[PDB]
């Protein structure tokens, strides 16, 4: 029994579904879908994860139990079917090729009692409301269908919208929408959705070019789109969370070891005011400027799924605390404020660099503007 | 993209807000209905008891431009009504966070609230009123929109007792009874209410909107009513950048607020500008913001427009009246000059998207938007790049002045009239110094 996670969609989804509950419904599209076996070392978490999915074959199971979702929870269940007849080819089939799920093998496989299940309270609050099986939507049919377009709250969007907000790129679409739809709940990190989307950028795993290279319309082929992605299978699809997981754990490492500093000696200082604003925007620039932060991202950036290549290495991050955390204890917070915008921002020149260009003061311009008031009688001080 | 290294500093930030909606009040602390009776009874506020409605607060501070949505955007984790304090704000944090993931609808704090027509037209203050937690002087003070909200209330249930009663006979029914009606308010799904930019609201309106939710949650019995749960404001906003008594200045100033609320450990600062490229303007934003002392070198940068000649697509920030007079004339001389030219302003449109008519002037009606000549109060959290500023001295503070500097990107498209660093300007550094003795407190979480 490998249970399975499988986000559906419809080309609204809501009356689709009520319908196919009713035994009354359209093909559906497996866009994500996760795959985990119930019941170790992120070395055998890795191995297992990787044995479940493969590169021939969609899964490595026999039978399948699919949990059909939709979108705290960002994804919530709809209908649970099992596999275990050669209707599974139907399966192995959308979870591998994109071949939409027909309604006929939806019936054939739907448990009802599991379905039902996690209904019995919706049809309920129904009947509840109505008084002041779940066929209520052939009577009081509206009213059941804004019900359930309240519950599963933006289950019916574009494919517009899949495409925009989880990547441009396929390792985007496929492996940030299964971890955050899916994988985030199911296994830590809370972690909004452009966090997620960054760490998928350092998953500097080997890219292949599309056999048919292809992208974009509406809801026939994004399946397509993400199921035959390299990265949907094997150990890059196996090791994503585990890396989520670890390039959070460096992360956080590194920003709480200089959080700590950076509070003592915001805590220890007794310092004025000038010198403490200027110490506290010089230690997070001397902890977190955009070049650190790159090296950071570097050292913290993979190549090779298998947590046993890790070809991350320890950072620099906080090591780096050499530079600027001298506070052992003009004054020093300014000169290197100085020694530092000098680099970041650029050389301001001096003032006897422009009195060269003007070897105004006996140079005629000095009446050149002052003189000219133009009629507007720099200027007018006591204009930026 | 490595601008977002900030974000797991938003964490911790989370943390503290799940942890402080999620601890229960004890029953005897908790509000009970028959506080909102005799409210809707009593004539004058003259007979209020002293009675404590409780709530928690996690504030967010810092300059514009700090990243301060950020944390709105992540709080989608939680179960959370975002609401803004003006309809812009509203707009700005739906467009905000509906470009990162789902978001339903954001509404003003007066949609939620209950805020409706008949309570803009309503004087407010008129009652007198002579601390402890135990409140009563802000309802006092805001009780025409109180009393009215109430009684409406009141005269319009059971929606959430039924399925309570139902699973009597079998706590699970009762959080589906939004998801089955389509009027309940939003602050009957949730405890965690974010307030964008809140100082665009009045100190005495925090208390309402804890005094409302309570109501609501009380009138509905919804299930945190039931959980003796807590309201959690989340109050997101620049305390310096804007303006009675701020909802902000009210929880960082007041002591009681400040102690009951115990900010000290609920409190995130959002120190950085991602807007402003150049060194030496932040600096000065810096200083005038944080207090710091003025100096002849924050002048000499300082150093480095009525007449509507030359500074095309360049709004020019004026107090009243004078807008007016700008924008007449800007019209007046315009007919011998593009444009051409035809009640927030003067009269009249001219035609710079403003510049087709019929009469869906292009819209149903024609009050409409310029954005050419508009106060320095209007101009706060609209922000702008056409910036020309027009101080008069004699009322000039720098809090007006570190408003107008700060609404552009680059001090290269920065102009005004005078130096508001060298005459005479107000120094109002109460703010100032509450925020810097924030940063210096070990408890306080600082995001870079
Ligand atoms: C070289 C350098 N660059 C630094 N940056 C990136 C910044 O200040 C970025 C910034 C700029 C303006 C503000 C602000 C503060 C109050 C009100 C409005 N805006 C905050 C943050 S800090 C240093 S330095 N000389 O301390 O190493």
């Amino acid at each position: 029994p490998v249970e399975v996670t499988a986000l559906y969609a419809t080309d609204c989804v809501i009356t689709s579904s009520i319908a196919l509950l009713t035994n009354s419904a359209e093909p559906v599209y497996i866009f994500s879908y996760d795959a985990y076996t119930h019941t170790p070392t992120e070395q055998d978490r890795f191995e297992e994860s990787r044995a479940l999915y493969q590169a021939s074959g969609g899964l490595n199971g026999d039978s399948f139990r699919v949990t059909f979702c939709l979108l705290r929870g960002r994804t919530r269940p709809m209908f649970v079917c099992r596999f275990e007849r050669d209707d599974v080819a139907a399966l192995q089939d959308a979870l591998a090729h994109g071949t939409p799920l027909q309604p006929d093998h939806i019936a054939a496989t739907l448990d009802a009692e599991a379905t039902f299940a996690l209904h019995a309270n919706m049809i309920l609050a129904l009947t509840v409301a109505i008084n002041n099986l779940t066929t209520l939507y052939v009577h009081h049919e509206v009213r059941v269908l804004a019900a359930y377009r309240r519950a599963y709250y933006g289950s019916a969007q574009s494919p517009f919208w899949f495409l925009s907000k989880f990547g441009p790129d396929e390792k985007s679409l496929v492996l940030t929408t299964r971890y955050y739809l899916l994988q985030a709940q199911r296994l830590t990190a809370t972690y909004d959705l452009q966090a997620i989307k960054d760490i998928c950028a350092t998953y500097a795993i080997p890219h292949a070019p599309r056999p048919d290279t292809v992208s974009a319309t509406s809801f026939a082929a994004i399946t397509r789109f993400c199921c035959t992605s390299q990265y949907a299978r094997g150990a890059a699809a196996a090791g994503f969370p585990l890396y989520v997981e670890r390039r959070i754990a460096a992360d956080v490492r590194e920003t709480s070891a200089l959080e700590k500093f950076i509070t003592h000696d915001r805590s220890c200082l007794r310092v004025s005011d000038r010198e403490f604003i200027t110490y506290i925007y010089l230690a997070h620039f001397e902890c977190f400027s955009p070049p650190r932060l790159a090296t950071h991202l570097r050292a913290v950036t993979t190549h090779d799924p298998n947590p046993a290549a890790s070809t991350e290495q320890p950072s620099p991050l906080g090591r780096e605390a050499v530079e600027q955390f001298f506070c052992h204890v003009v004054s020093f917070f300014e000169r290197k404020a100085s020694r530092n915008a000098l680099e970041h921002f650029g050389r301001r020149e001096t003032l006897t660099e422009v009195l060269g260009r003007y070897n105004p003061d006996a140079g005629g311009t000095v009446e050149g503007f002052a003189s000219e008031l133009l009629g507007r009688i720099c200027v007018s001080l006591c204009i930026d | 993209f490595l601008n977002f290294t900030s974000m797991h500093g938003v964490q911790p930030i989370l943390k503290r807000i799940r942890e402080l909606s999620q601890q229960q009040l004890d029953g005897a602390q908790v509000p009970h209905l028959q506080w909102f009776r005799d409210v809707a009874a009593l004539e004058s506020p003259a007979g209020l008891p002293l009675r404590e409605f409780p709530f928690a607060v996690y504030l967010i501070t810092g300059n514009a431009g700090s990243g301060k949505s950020t944390c709105v955007q992540t709080i989608e984790v939680l179960d959370c009504v975002v609401t803004g304090a003006t309809r812009i704000a509203a707009q700005n944090m739906y467009a905000k966070l509906s470009g990162a993931f789902l978001s339903r609808p954001i509404n003003t704090i007066f949609h939620e609230f209950g805020f409706r027509g008949n309570h803009v037209q309503a004087q407010l203050g008129q009652y007198p009123y002579t601390a402890s937690l135990e409140q009563r002087r802000d309802l006092t003070y805001y009780w025409e929109v109180i009393l009215d909200l109430t009684k409406r209330a009141l005269a319009a249930r059971n929606e959430f007792r039924a399925l309570a009663a139902l699973e009597r006979t079998l706590g699970a029914l009762t959080r589906l009874a939004p998801a089955t009606h389509g009027a309940l308010p939003a602050f009957t799904r949730s405890n965690v209410i974010v307030i964008d930019e809140a100082g665009l609201l009045g100190r005495h309106l925090l208390t309402a909107v804890v005094y409302c939710w309570w109501m609501i949650n009380a009138l509905y019995h919804t299930p945190q009513y039931a959980a003796r749960l807590r309201p959690v404001l989340v109050c997101v906003g620049s305390p310096t950048q804007t303006a009675s008594e701020n909802v902000l200045t009210y929880l960082i100033c007041n002591r009681t607020l400040r102690e009951y609320a115990r900010l000290s450990y609920s409190w995130a600062i959002f120190i950085n500008n991602k807007r402003c490229v150049e060194h030496e303007f932040g600096n000065l934003m810096k200083v005038l913001e944080y207090g710091l002392p003025i100096t002849e070198e924050h002048m000499q940068f300082v150093d480095r427009i009525t007449n509507p000649a030359n500074l095309p697509g360049w709004t020019r920030l004026f107090s009243h009246k004078e807008v007016s007079a700008y924008m007449a004339k800007l019209h007046a001389y315009l007919k011998v000059t593009v444009v051409f030219t035809l009640q927030d302003q003067d009269a009249t449109y001219v035609l710079n998207t403003l510049m087709g008519y019929t009469p869906y002037v292009v819209v149903v009606n024609y009050g409409i938007s310029s954005k050419l000549a508009m106060t320095i109060t209007r101009s706060q959290g609209l922000s702008l790049d056409k910036v020309a500023i027009c101080f008069t001295p004699g009322n000039l503070r720098l809090n007006s002045a570190y408003v107008a500097m700060s609404r552009t990107t680059s001090s290269e498209f920065l102009r005004m009239n005078l130096n508001p660093l060298r005459e005479r300007h107000e120094r109002d550094d109460v703010i100032s110094e509450h925020i810097l003795s924030a940063l210096r407190d070990p408890n306080v979480v600082i995001v870079y």
